């Protein structure tokens, strides 16, 4: 074989069904890469509310029609002001958490069409003007009720009070990729003509193993309709579809002062 | 000192070669990694995941969410093909653009099986069979059933289940393919039929999407790493 | 035997250098007015479209790099004389660490700063940097902020910051001056430098971007309509 | 001892390099004219005739290969000044990728195209590629085409194509310019490109041409009457 | 010895009597490089007609004088209106298929001449025109009545209708070429003062272990008088000539709707 | 670092030099090889094949068909010869363009026996006999068939064979000769005589034909690669 | 020790009394080199006449005086027109032979003078022109009579008829050289006082095993008087000189016509 010695001292030099979560119950499911939540490995006492934070919360409900175009959440902003998991939110500095998320929507055998479900890490969305990076902290974090994608971008041509405002697009993803390939992120399909719900489990993704959850948003929810709604032959359909999400694994540290953001 | 004789190829630098450099930062101490999912050892990893098809490029739907749907009616042409395409990975216009063809745009050869995906998003009152059939290369393009029925094929049961796949397997007299376009190296053709019509009861929709989802198989393989055409640049920031 | 996957690694398909900064320095007589004596250059992967997008394609990484140095110079006039064969200095400020005001400032000293000498006419420059990384991987997205606003707040400026951004000054700049005095004549020059990664190991494959970039953020501006016309019954 | 055949093996006989291509290339102030700032090579064995007839001896054949550059350059006027020593990019460009259309235009940067720097007053630049054939050996001669016209196709160009002729595009272009900006005085380079195939191996000998060659094909035109005249009884 | 150790990881860099087949019958052969026919090594199922195609198939007789050039055909252009074997071609993308050829001619004591047969792997010709490669699939597939030789190039020039045809030369063999090394190609003499006959064994060649019939002539025939046909005193001598092809070891693959060329 | 001296004939290129250089495509996947009929390994090989010899290089038959054909007769001068040549492989113009001939125009230098192969074409019913020889060099070539059997030679038997094959073996002072014309290094002359005349009954042609070839032997070598003068060029493409 | 590795694959880029012979009989002796004649080692069939050719043959005697420069024959020059040896030279294409050649000089115990005998290997002579070796053929091959030396160089001035011949000098040896030097090369003394006669034997020398007879002389014999001769107190003295050589171990090969140079 050929012959090789490394000279340097330094590497770089070298060449080259029910399920019951604390006191809520709901009646397949995804893990995402195949990795279950899990608490910090063994590689300051961390506070960790074992049932009183990792349960079921149920977000507002929102209607689905002929018209709709999408929506799309974060979290952990999505939680901010469910129970105590807030309140350990904003009373440590650093947090870390995995999810479980369920979405369910109901319709009968005469109905048709399919959503898709996507959770996609780091879920950096576009602005709506000539100025880059410029939206605002309180429009990047919505809460419960989230945000809408749209068919169009649409320029703020204001200059006078600029509204700081993402302008996500459907077939774009909101962040310049096509939807098509959306799929290489964790995702799920819902038909109507087979089933009426989807679940996915959510490990926690970083480039560390803690972090702070005010500032920074781990994951994103994006739910689309891949085929548009319809039924017998009405000129209008809407039906509901609802959202729930339950912590796992929920750490905390650095307790201090209770945190109060400005959210308008 | 001891004696030493310069060879051709002194002093030039070669954006390929793979030799030692000195560091600049001697004693650096490295963070340690962690275990983070999601890890990725090889591209082709991500060409064995499916993704939707635009199959619908028509001027109007184009660049729009209704380019990834292929409508479906009981009072349609039965003697019409639904859709038909060329096997083209990485240069046709409704294959270049995903992940498989993204990934096959950075390199200059292809070889390997394909493996395609269709959905059927319409009603559970909704009946209907389909014939989808791919012809390997060198007579006339299909344009009936029974010239499809010939080639490979396989018949869909709309009822029983909501998705069919369909493997397309490596036939060829080279023993790899190139990923622009080539009368040499050309493929084949996919198509598809109505075995029987699409069938629905009253107070029921009459007209139903579909969708389409490609991917590669373990079998597959790329060959000679090149830049893409799918960016550029006009300016320096 | 059977076809294999060797080309196909992360590490082969990283393994390729490319440009990432091109940049100006002039000598000849300091003037009252502007001059480009000496050129700072901000690190980053983003100036250019290739290898930003090659590295969008996966979320977090982790990898060391190799640099490289092309000088190419020239006249600019044809009746000033000429001049002798220059050296040129390349020196790496780290964040924190004082920047030059003047061609020959005390900063060059280079006391502590790592700097390269190069002579014009030799072979490319070449250095290799291990992995700078504060935690434990690259974060190629970033969804959040550096500053949270409060209700406590006197202004709303206090907590305002870019949305997508960790810090403002990351990986500190390289500043690239020539050491030799001015001759009669100007000569300009060009160096361009070339980036290789090296053991990489990448996470939480993205789909590639599918339009022109605009900024260092996800924002898209103009030319969003990428796919061309075809026939749905046409082969 | 007795006499060996070590020099008349395959290896031997294949065994120097062999001159493929000469490519000029100019450096000069841009203007509205077309000029010469970069050039494009179609990568090709057939446009000498050494090597060619020496590799038509066979029907067909599988070998790596290695190729040189040499570049030599010089001044076209004399009362314009004088130049600093230039730099030559030379990039590879399979079949498929993007191709430049302006010497400083985004494609070089060459992000995973393989490119070589070259100094000029350096040893020979030189590199190495492998055997990068589709199928499982080269094919000197190809009797067929690459499509077939049917009784069905509307008209008659569907199906025509040129005859022995497998791929339009085949082992892509090479691209060369010269980095450095222009001097006020133009400067005309020549480089001429080497190649020396190395395990080599072949197959169906063949008999060499005898006639002048006429394109890349076997076509003849002129100069048909190769022997000369001799006596039957005369020694 | 020398001293050598290779540095870099790359192999590139480193530093360098009756015969019966089928239902037919015919009452010393040549092999080509010494290989006979057979099937495709272990390293979609094709289809083999073991009989249906393995036999003999007889072409059009043709007639040698004293003002003959010569002949030529293509395989497996020739075969293309033979039975199955041509069905089979038309009907599948990928052939192979070896070939045994045997050439009849018969005369008297006091008859005297001389042929050549040379079988031809990848037997190129060249064009009747300054355009180059531009002669037509048409008439680049005569088929069973194959083409003939001349004794001159004559150049079409026509620039309103091309005729885009081959012009094959005797003493260039028709590929620029002297007649004289064509010896080293496999070959038969056909003396008539001797024997009658030849007969050659073609194995499959290509750079490929399978390729298309249709587009692609892996094998070429051409039969020369090396020694002029003369009777006694008589002004003018004919005599016939007739081929015999038997394919060996055929197998296709790529089953679709069959193929059918526009021949004129 | 480690001290070094630089030689004479650094930095420069040589030909024929053999070095390693860096790949520009590493971790290629190359296609793998198959058993095709017909490899060679020696150019030698190529040289022991026999080929025609265009014997009559007249004017108006040069550059025909006819330059293969020597002719022969019942009514011939039993006197003179038939044909007449040098021992020059790769000079000689009626052996330059052989086989044998263009391989030895890439070579400076030859050594080895050679194998010349004879042909009668007429009619079954003709007889005769032939004298085929060979004479070293050194004294007058042959013109009559009194100096021509004092040389080597064979008698050939029209009647029972139809072909003749003669061996000229390897006599000279060098151990090598050259493929260019000199005195030095010549090898001889072959002549051809009638032993008896032809004789034919009636009714048979009264003309006949004969073709040549020659070949090499398992004993040849060559040497000192060099380019050759039977191909040259005046524009690039 | 110091180290060396050679790294290229080719060597030269490394660093670097009566004797009696078949019927004939003469009644010490010195031998070339010390190699005695010996026939071609085992490393067509020679032909050799054992005895026919291998006998001493007697050339013309010559007489020296007071003002005789000297004389000079060439071998196998001499011997082409003796016996049968001359005919195997001349019916052959190769030759190789050894000699023995014996000189014969009386006198009386009043007379004084030396001889000296001299054999080189490749005795090539200068001319008598300004044109540079523009000797002919036949006077380069004198045969049996040879050639004499002059004591100055006498040009020819004749451009109408030049005569193409050696002009020779004494004390430069006819090729440059100081004539005291010649005793380099193999040699005998003839002294008047001790004795009479000189016996050499010369084997094949040659750069070739075998090489041809008539276009190239192996050796050179050149007899000069190194003291004058004298007798008594008389003005002239003339005695006789001869020359015996015999050849030993001939071989010749390549039998043919025989060879007819046209000498004058
Ligand atoms: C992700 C990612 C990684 C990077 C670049 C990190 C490396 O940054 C550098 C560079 C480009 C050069 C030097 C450097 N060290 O020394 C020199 C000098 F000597 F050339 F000046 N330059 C040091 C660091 C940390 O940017 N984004
Ligand atoms: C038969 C036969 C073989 C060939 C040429 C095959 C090799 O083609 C090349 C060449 C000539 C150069 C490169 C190349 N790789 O890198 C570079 C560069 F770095 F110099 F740009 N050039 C790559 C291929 C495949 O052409 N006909
Ligand atoms: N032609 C323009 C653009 C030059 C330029 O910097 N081009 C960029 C892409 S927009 C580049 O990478 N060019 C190739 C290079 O010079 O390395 C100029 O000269 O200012
Ligand atoms: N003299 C002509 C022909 C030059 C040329 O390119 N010649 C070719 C052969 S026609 C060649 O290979 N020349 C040798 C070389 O320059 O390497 C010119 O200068 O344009």
């Amino acid at each position: 074989n050929y012959t090789t010695i490394n000279y340097y001292k330094d590497s770089a030099s070298n060449a080259a069904l029910q399920l019951t979560i604390g006191n809520s119950t709901i009646t397949n499911s995804v893990v995402a890469y195949g990795r279950w939540p899990e608490f910090i490995r063994d590689d300051d006492q961390p506070t960790e509310p074992d049932v009183a934070t990792c349960r079921f919360y149920t977000l507002d409900t929102v209607m689905w029609g002929k018209e709709s175009k999408g929506w799309w959440w974060k979290l952990p902003d999505a939680l901010r002001d469910m129970g105590l998991f807030g309140q350990n939110m904003y009373y440590h500095y650093l947090g870390r958490s995995g999810y479980t998320v369920h979405v369910q929507c109901n319709a009968s055998k005469f109905h048709q069409g399919a959503l898709g479900v996507f959770a996609i890490p780091e879920y950096c969305l576009a602005g709506d003007s000539d100025k880059q990076r410029y939206t605002s902290y309180a429009n990047a974090n919505p809460g419960e009720k989230g945000g809408k994608f749209y068919s169009q971008f649409n320029r703020d041509t204001a200059v006078t009070s600029p509204k700081r405002e993402f302008c996500p697009v459907d077939y774009l993803l909101g962040c310049g990729v096509l939807l098509g390939n959306a799929f290489v992120y964790p995702h799920q399909i819902i038909n109507l003509r087979t089933n009426n719900s989807a679940t996915i489990v959510l490990p926690y993704v970083n480039a560390m193993a803690i972090d702070s959850m005010v500032k920074h948003n781990n994951w994103g929810i994006a739910i689309l309709p891949l085929s548009p709604l319809d039924f017998a032959q009405e000129s209008s359909v809407e039906i509901p579809i609802t959202v729930t999400i339950a912590p796992m694994c929920s750490e905390f540290n650095g307790l201090r002062n209770v945190t109060a953001p400005k959210f308008q | 000192g001891l004696p030493v004789l310069n060879t051709p190829g002194s002093n030039q630098y070669l954006t390929s070669d793979n030799y030692q450099s000195p560091c600049a930062i001697p004693e650096f101490d490295v963070t340690p990694p962690i275990d983070i999912p999601g890890e990725v050892k090889n591209m082709m990893e991500l060409a064995e995941i499916d993704t939707m098809i635009p199959l619908n490029l028509e001027n109007t739907k184009r660049n729009t969410m209704d380019m990834y749907r292929v409508t479906l009616s009981d009072s349609a042409d039965l003697s019409q093909p639904i859709l038909c395409f060329s096997l083209s990975p990485a240069s046709d216009p409704r294959l270049s653009h995903t992940m498989l063809g993204e990934v096959l745009n950075y390199y200059t050869h292809w070889a390997g099986s394909l493996k395609f995906t269709f959905l059927f998003c319409g009603s559970m009152m909704a009946t209907g069979k389909i014939l989808v059939a791919y012809a390997p290369p060198g007579a006339q393009p299909p344009t009936s059933r029974k010239e499809a029925m010939l080639g490979t094929h396989v018949i869909w049961d709309l009822g029983l289940q909501s998705s069919c796949t369909m493997v397309v397997p490596w036939i060829s007299n080279v023993t790899y393919r190139q990923t622009t376009q080539d009368s040499f190296t050309e493929g084949g053709y996919i198509s598809m039929f109505y075995q029987t019509r699409i069938v629905v009861p009253l107070s029921t929709p009459k007209s139903m999407s579909m969708l389409g989802f490609v991917s590669a198989c373990n079998d597959f393989s790329v060959r000679l790493l090149r830049d893409t055409t799918h960016i550029s640049q006009s300016a320096l920031p | 035997q059977r076809r294999s996957r060797s080309e196909s690694t992360i590490e082969s398909f990283f393994a390729r250098g490319a440009c990432v900064a091109i940049i100006e320095v002039d000598n000849e007589e300091p003037t009252t007015r502007a001059q480009k004596l000496f050129a700072m250059w901000r690190i980053t992967y983003k100036d250019t479209v290739q290898l930003r997008r090659k590295l969008e394609f996966f979320t977090y990484s982790r990898f060391d790099m190799e640099l490289t140095f092309v000088v190419t110079a020239n006249f600019t006039n044809t009746n000033n004389g000429h001049a002798l064969n220059q050296v040129y200095q390349i020196m790496y400020i780290p964040p924190g660490a004082p920047t030059p005001k003047s061609w020959d400032d005390y900063t060059w000293q280079t006391s502590s700063n790592p700097s390269i000498f190069y002579t014009y006419g030799a072979a490319p420059a070449r250095i290799s940097v291990p992995y700078v990384g504060l935690a434990n991987a690259y974060s190629h997205f970033y969804d959040g902020f550096a500053k949270v606003p409060l209700k406590t707040d006197a202004n709303d400026q206090i907590g305002d910051s870019l949305y997508s951004a960790m810090t403002v000054d990351d990986f500190g700049v390289l500043a690239i001056r020539v050491v030799n005095d001015h001759n009669p004549t100007k000569v300009t020059s060009k160096v361009r430098i070339y980036m290789k990664p090296k053991h990489v190991r990448v996470w939480c494959p993205r789909p590639p971007r599918a339009v022109p970039y605009y900024g260092p953020g996800v924002d898209y501006k103009d030319n969003l309509n990428p796919l061309s016309e075809k026939g749905l019954t046409t082969y």
